[PDB]
RNA sequence: CUCCGGGGAGGCGGCAAAUAUCCUUUGAUCCGGAGAUGUCUGAAUGGGGGAACCCACCUACUUUAAGGUAGGUAUUGCAACAUGAAUACAUAGUGUUGCAAGGCGAACGAGGGGAAGUGAAACAUCUCAGUACCCUUAGGAAAAGAAAUCAAUUGAGAUUCC
RNA sequence: UUUAGUUGCUGGGUAUAGACCCGAAACCAGGCGAUCUAUCCAUGAGCAGGUUGAAGGUUGGGUAACACUAACUGGAGGACCGAACCCACUGUCGUUGAAAAGCCAGGGGAUGACUUGUGGAUAGGGGUGAAAGGCUAAUCAAGCCUGGUGAUAGCUGGUUCU
RNA sequence: UUCUAACUCUGUCCCGUGAUCCGGGACGAGGACCGUGUCUGGUGGGUAGUUUGACUGGGGCGGUCUCCUCCUAAAGAGUAA
C-alpha cells in the first residue's frame, strides 16, 4: 500500500512521508495501530491540511 | 451457512474438467475463502468477516468503514 | 414357521404415523401424492 | 337461527315406500342478497404427543367447596421502550409492546443443480439434452426493454411474438 | 445450347418422429423399507434333576530346621450325564403336502463365544457379515416403488373381405 | 538467526450462563510455518464407462485375410473348396 507515516520508523522515514509497503506490513501492523494512514486523496488532503501541527508538535 | 464472501457474494461455481481426450465431467471451482479480523476504530472493537482475497483488495482501496457501513445498509450483522 | 409381518401398533405409528410423515419433506410429499389421488385413509 | 327481496299452494333433503306428529293464504316449502352461530385435528402457534389426545399457567368477573364465564400465553424478522456482562464508557445479552411472515393449491414464468436408456448400425469426442428429475420463489401473466445495437448506396432506429 | 411449367385434390415411395403390433436381460433419477433377517446399543427375563472335585484353608506325621507327606474341608469349569429351551447330523414318509421347507424315529448344545422379550441404531455400489457372495420383509453378483419409458432388439411370433 | 501483528490450539482463566456447544475478553504455547483457493507435474482397478475381428465340414487351438504366375477351368470370357 501507499501509506502516510503518523511517527518515525526506523528504516521507513517519519512524520508525514509518503512511501509504499507491502501490503500485509500497512494491513495487519501499521494501520490499525495507528503508526500510518491509507494515502488517499482524501486522507492525505485531511492530513496536511490541519492536524499537521499538533501531529508535528508530539515530539516522543 | 454457507461458502460466501460477505464483501462480493462470491460462491462457488460449476464447470467441467477437461481431459485430453475431452472427456467432461462436472467440477466446481470454490472462491478463495477465509477468516479475517479488522480492527474498526469507530467502534473499538476487531470484526470477524469471511471474505476474499479480492474481497481484502476491495477493504484496501475503500477502507474498513466504508466496506462495514456498505454492508450493513445491505443488511449484514457486522 | 415365523412369518415377516409380527404386528406391534407403536412401532406401526413411530414409522409409518402421521407426524412421521410430516416430520420430513419426503413425508409430506407423500402426503401430498395421497390427497391429489384421494385416499380415504392417508396414513396407517 | 335473523333481516331484506322474489314467488303463490303446497310442504316436513335422497336411497325410500309407509307411518305418525305436523307446518302453511296471519303467505309455508323453495329461490337470491346480507348477517348470527360455527366442536376437535390439521401451518396448529400455551407445553407435549403414536393427528382428531394428555397436561398447564396468568388476568377479570362468578361460586362454595374441589367449579364456571371471557380474555391472554408459539417461533422468527423489524420498530420503539426498558434493562444490562467480561470492562471504565460502551457493546453483546435480556424483556415488554406493536406490526409482519410461515401452510395449501392445476398449468404457464424466473432462477439454483442436472442424468441415462438411445443414435453413431461397436464406442470414448459427439448425440440424446439443458430433456427427465430434485430445489427456491413470483404474477395475472412473468421475463425482456429504450443501443457503449445493427448496417455498409451511408441507411435503420427500444423490447416481445408470427 | 432440350424449347411447359405451376398451384390444388387423390394415390405409390422415402425422411423425421414410438412410425405395423406385442416381447427383453438392462441403464439412469427421486422416493419407501432393519415389524423377516445380519451386527450393535439400552433395559428386563430364563436355564428340572444328577455327577466330578481345581485353587485356597485346617489339622497330623517328618526333619537340627526346611523339604517331604496323610486326612478333613472348599466348590472352580467356553467341565460331565440329562428335561425345558436353542439347534438341524441320518433315514422313511410327504412332493396337485396337514406345511411355498414339515411330521415321526433317532441326533448335538444345554452357566455360556448361551437363549430370549420390549424399545432403539446402521439403507442399496450402501448397510451388516466367527466369511457361505450369506442376509437386507417367501425377492439379492447390486432390494422394492414410481418416473425417463411406448428404452433399444440386424431376433422370434402375428398381421383380419372378394 | 531473531521478532510479532496476520493465522493455529480437540491448553488455562473470566463473562453471556443454571451450559465439556458457540461467541467475546485475558493469558500461555506456537507462527509467517502449518493450512486453504486457482494453476500445475506425479501416483492412482479405489471408483466409472467401454473394448477385446472374421473365415472355419460345430466352436476352440493351428492356419489364413492384399497383389502376381500355372493347374483345377469342360479348345472365347468368367468360374468354388
Ligand atoms: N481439472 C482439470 C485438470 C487439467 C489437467 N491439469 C490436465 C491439463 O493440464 N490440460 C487438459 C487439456 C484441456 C483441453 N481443453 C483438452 C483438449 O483441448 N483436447 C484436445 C483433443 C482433440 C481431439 N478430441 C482428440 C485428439 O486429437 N487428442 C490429442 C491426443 O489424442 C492426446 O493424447 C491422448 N489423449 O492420449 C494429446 C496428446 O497427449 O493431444 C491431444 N490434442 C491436443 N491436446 C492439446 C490441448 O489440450 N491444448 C492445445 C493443443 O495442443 C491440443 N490438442
Amino acid at each position: 500500500m501507499d501509506v502516510i507515516l503518523l511517527q518515525r520508523i526506523k528504516n521507513l522515514g517519519k512524520l508525514g512521508d509518503k512511501v509504499s509497503v507491502k501490503a500485509g506490513y500497512g494491513r495487519n501492523f501499521l494501520i490499525p495501530q495507528g503508526k500510518a494512514v491509507a494515502a488517499t486523496e482524501a486522507n492525505t488532503a485531511a492530513f496536511e491540511a490541519r492536524r499537521a501541527e499538533l501531529e508535528k508538535q508530539e515530539a516522543e | 451457512m454457507s461458502k460466501v464472501c460477505q464483501v462480493t457474494g462470491k460462491r462457488p461455481v460449476v464447470g467441467n474438467n477437461v481431459s485430453h481426450a475431452n472427456n467432461k465431467t462436472k467440477r466446481r471451482f470454490e472462491p478463495n475463502l477465509h477468516h479475517h479480523r479488522f480492527w474498526l476504530e469507530s467502534e473499538k472493537r476487531f470484526v470477524r468477516l469471511r471474505l476474499t482475497t479480492k474481497g481484502m483488495r476491495i477493504i484496501d482501496k475503500l477502507g474498513i468503514e466504508k466496506v462495514v457501513a456498505d454492508l450493513r445498509a445491505q443488511g449484514q450483522k457486522i | 414357521m415365523k412369518r415377516t409381518f409380527q404386528p406391534s401398533e407403536l412401532k406401526r405409528k413411530r414409522v409409518h404415523g402421521f407426524r412421521a410423515r410430516m416430520a420430513t419433506k419426503a413425508g409430506r410429499q407423500v402426503l401430498a401424492r395421497r390427497r391429489a389421488k384421494g385416499r380415504h385413509s392417508l396414513t396407517v
